[PDB]
């Protein structure tokens, strides 16, 4: 203008959004216990 | 001004706090996973014995 001041309005973008936070339960695993040697007792079975 | 970007900053401060929260849930051992499977084998023992 006269006093320099712009006709055209500058441009005004718009900011970035505002994310969602993620998170995960990953999981692993541990297999099964190998059985073991059986052993004889001495004792007949209701004791034991 | 300066306060309103404060108090943005303590909201995603809030937010994160939330996500730790959620993924300290995810990630303990005692989770409701290990209480589904726990559960369903113990009414599986329970219905046979």
């Amino acid at each position: 203008t006269i006093d320099g001041q712009p006709l055209s309005l500058s441009l005004y973008a718009t900011p970035a959004d505002p994310s969602m936070l993620l998170s995960a339960a990953i999981t692993a695993s541990q297999g099964g216990g190998d059985l073991p040697h059986a052993v004889m007792p001495m004792y007949r079975f209701p004791v034991i | 001004r300066e306060a309103a970007v404060l108090q943005k900053n303590y909201l995603e401060t809030q937010q994160a706090q939330t996500q730790a929260q959620l993924a300290f849930l995810q990630s303990k051992f005692s989770n409701a996973a290990l209480y589904n499977w726990l559960r369903g084998r113990l009414s599986a023992i329970y219905y046979q014995f």
